[PDB]
RNA sequence: AUGGGGAAGCUCCGUUUCAAAGGCCUGAUUUUAUGCAGGCCACCAUCGAAAGGGAAUCCGGUUAAGAUUCCGGAACCUGGA
RNA sequence: CUUAUCACCCCGGAAUUGGUUUAUCCGGAGAUGGGGUCUUAUGGCUGGAAGAGGCCAGCACCUUUGCUGGCUCCGGUGCGCUUGUGACGGCCCGUGAAAAUCCACAGGAAGGAAUAGUUUUCAUGCCAGGUCGUACUGAUAACCGCAGCAGGUCUCCAAGGU
RNA sequence: ACGAUCAACUUA
RNA sequence: UUACUUAUUCAAUGAAGCGGAGCUGGAAUUCAUUUUCCACGUUCUAGCAUUCAAGGUCCCAUUCGGGGCUGAUCCGGGUUG
């Protein structure tokens, strides 16, 4: 119960991974992959826009 | 000789709506800057059943453009809208199902829903399940849009009024027979206290203009004038015609 | 230098949180502030009768400065000076039994609305200054007409607070010179001549000329744009 | 209740609305001081359940009558230091 | 301290389809198989704790009356009853409150170093926990019905045989 | 091509 | 019926982007170059976006940091319809 969570130490309320006690391993992995891949997509889209603007 | 059912309904003590299990007012987001000068991308995150309403509602999330925080909005879900989906709201949004383009932005013949009567009232037309509004035409000068309303009606409204593109989900509901006083009881016990209805001819003359008599008959004509007063307006109010129809909707 | 980098965030429509700009234009002001601004707007938007636009016709800065320098020269007595004059007069009338004439004849600016109106009626005031900021306009509307009828020079000045600090008050709404020393009579004469040329010689024309009727910024812009569209060939 | 608007008035509507609606932290460390070289917001009264939600106690013994309340033992929670 | 369904992870990569529930549902979006991780329901072993409580036998003896000794140990069964829990299926034009409160996570503000600083979310240690209710009946006699009225009045536990 | 202990509860 | 908005009425918003002019380009290709229009950094993915913002520039009585302008155009205070 929530007050038992209050009286319980931090180790039992979380996991050592990022987003430990809030999100699961699969969700964390999926959002890490999404972040990296979308950033790469944005970078390549930016350079494509730059090169087509330079051409035109 | 006594106040009648509709007269009591107006006072509305036991006739209010049962609103405990409803998921909030289903309105579009406000028209501040982004919806009229561009587009804002939101994620429809969840699709739920609104109690008392035949259509599903959509919990959607946008980013606040002025302060770091998330804004949750209660849309009326259009058919085909799925969870975790990018919807787009604004003047410059693309014509896709679930987007909130204005009428001036959508082209002729488009199918929209939850459309605004005036720009900024957050949706007033075609909100019931399976309904939609068609764009009949545009008048760019004195910017206006003629649209067709599910009653088969023509309304001319400002082009800046918005509306989510598509058709309300949950269509065909009334196609299923209720089949049971129990099903009707549950439906109206979540809607409001308006069921079952006793017939005026079955009531006493004190209780209704139709009451009384050694036979259950109305007695006088059941078509009531528009200028009639409260307690008299029982039956057919200002009926232009009457009886079984033979033809079409003339539209 | 090699450690820092160029971040710049994009402030597009749906790009990033908008910066903290100046929202002074869109402040939800208090009700009394709104009444203030909207009352001014209504006053300048309605067609004011000529009593307004003969008011709001304050005399220019240089003439106002000269008038108020002369009036500060003719400033009335204060509390301490009055007490000193009182004890001097008491001592004089107690030792020499003087007929209260030991103190010299005063030369002050006569203020107060009733007093100044009576002076105008009696033809005793040589110059009148009427504040343009009198909150109930009923009290000063008739004053230019009365001054014109009695042939006494008048000028509409800016600041009842200035008139009050002139007469050692908070608000005076009127000031009057009824007598002038011989040391600055020529300066007074030139100044009243310029005040006359500004106000009395133009009283009739200004009373004829109406004021007000000015529309707002957006309304004027729309008027100009509509006229240009109409006459565009 | 309040702001505010009705009503001759007892009082009515209204509960966030057309209101100028506001309280806690390492804190400057000594005559000062939630006045201060500082910081953020946005529920925007309150009442309403001894069957809803909810911090924490069990056993044994004991009285004419009280006990998960007393006694003996063994625990737990909250607040503070 | 140790124990499960469900769920999750690693390894190979499966039609000759396999696994599998009472209920036919999953598996290249990675099943069978092998190994492992997690939840405190629940159960087990200890501590509490046998010193308690019960079941017995014996000895003092108007003396608000006592004291000793022994035992309290191993199992088994089930469409059993009740209760709780779990994985599930059916139903809805019905999809079955809120809030207080308590945690956690993103982010990195500020602060911190050889006898001096960073942890009172690890262990142990100190103090306090105010106010009102608490008896009894709860019904063919303690409530209401003029009453010790064949009436009415909400709920918990529920042995054996047929 | 291979077999002992171990509930007893429902049908014929 | 006409070119109205300030009375009054209606609806929202934490009264945030109103009106007008300018930075940049694409046009009929300009009978001389703002003369007419437009755009004013975001659409394959249930990721993220917050410390008067990093950079730039000038000034630093130079401690464990800053100040102005910029980034983020200017004018009009009519919050918008």
């Amino acid at each position: 119960r929530p007050r038992q969570y209050a009286t319980v130490s931090k180790t039992h309320k979380t996991v050592s991974r990022a987003y430990g006690g809030s999100r699961c391993a699969n969700c964390v992995k999926e959002r890490i992959i999404r972040a990296f891949l979308i950033e790469e997509q944005k970078i390549v889209k930016k350079v494509v826009k730059e090169q087509t603007e330079a051409a035109k | 000789g006594r106040v009648i059912r509709n007269q009591r309904k107006g006072a509305g003590s036991i006739f209010t709506s049962h609103t405990r299990l409803r998921q909030g007012a289903a309105k579009l987001r406000t028209l501040d800057y982004a919806e009229r000068h561009g587009y804002i991308r939101g994620i429809v995150k969840q699709i739920v059943h609104d109690s008392g309403r035949g259509a599903p509602l959509a919990k959607v999330v946008f980013r606040d453009p002025y302060k770091y925080r998330l804004r949750e909005e209660i849309f009326i879900a259009n058919e085909g809208v799925h969870t975790g989906q990018f919807i787009y709201a604004g003047k410059k949004a693309s014509l896709n199902v679930g987007n909130v383009l204005p009428l001036g932005s959508v082209p002729e013949g488009t199918i929209v829903s939850n459309v605004e009567e005036k720009p900024g009232d957050r949706g007033a037309l075609a909100r019931a399940s399976g309904n939609y509004v068609i764009i009949i035409g545009h008048n760019p000068d004195e910017n206006k849009t003629r649209v067709r309303l599910p009653s088969g009606a023509k309304k001319v409204i400002s082009s800046d009024a918005r509306g989510v593109i598509g058709v309300i989900a949950g269509g065909g509901r009334v196609d299923k027979p209720l089949l049971k006083a129990g099903r009707a009881f549950h439906k109206y016990r979540l809607k409001r206290n308006s069921w079952p209805k006793t017939r005026g001819v079955a009531m006493n003359p004190v209780d209704h203009p139709h009451g009384g008599g050694n036979h259950q008959h109305i007695g006088k004509a059941s078509t009531i004038s528009r200028g009639a007063v409260s307690g008299q307006k029982a039956g057919l109010i200002a009926a232009r015609r009457t009886g079984l129809l033979r033809g079409s909707q003339k539209t | 230098n090699p450690l820092t980098h160029s971040t710049p965030k994009n402030f597009g429509i749906g790009q990033a949180v908008q910066p903290k700009r100046n929202l002074s234009r869109y402040v939800k002001w208090p009700e009394y502030v709104r009444v203030q601004r909207q009352k001014k707007i209504l006053s300048i938007r309605l067609k004011v009768p000529p009593t307004i636009a003969q008011f709001q016709y304050t005399l220019d800065r240089n003439t106002a400065a000269e008038t108020f320098k002369l009036f500060n020269k003719y400033r009335p007595e204060t509390a301490a000076e009055k007490k000193e004059r009182l004890t001097k007069e008491a001592a004089a009338v107690a030792e020499g039994k003087s007929k209260q004439d030991a103190s010299p004849k005063p030369y002050a600016v006569k203020y107060g609305l009733n007093h100044v109106v009576a002076l105008i009626e009696n033809k005793k005031a040589k110059l009148v200054l009427i504040a343009n900021d009198v909150d109930p306009i009923e009290l000063v509307v008739f004053l230019p007409a009365l001054c014109k009828k009695m042939g006494v020079p008048y000028a509409i000045v800016k600041g009842k607070a200035r008139l009050g600090t002139l007469v050692n008050q908070k608000t005076s709404a009127v000031a009057a010179l009824t007598e002038v020393r011989a040391e600055d009579e020529a300066a007074l004469a030139k100044l009243v001549s310029t005040i006359d040329a500004n106000f009395a010689d133009k009283y009739d024309e200004v009373k004829k000329h109406w004021g007000g009727g000015i529309l707002g910024n957006k309304a004027q812009a729309k008027m100009d744009k509509r006229a240009k569209n109409s006459d565009s060939a």
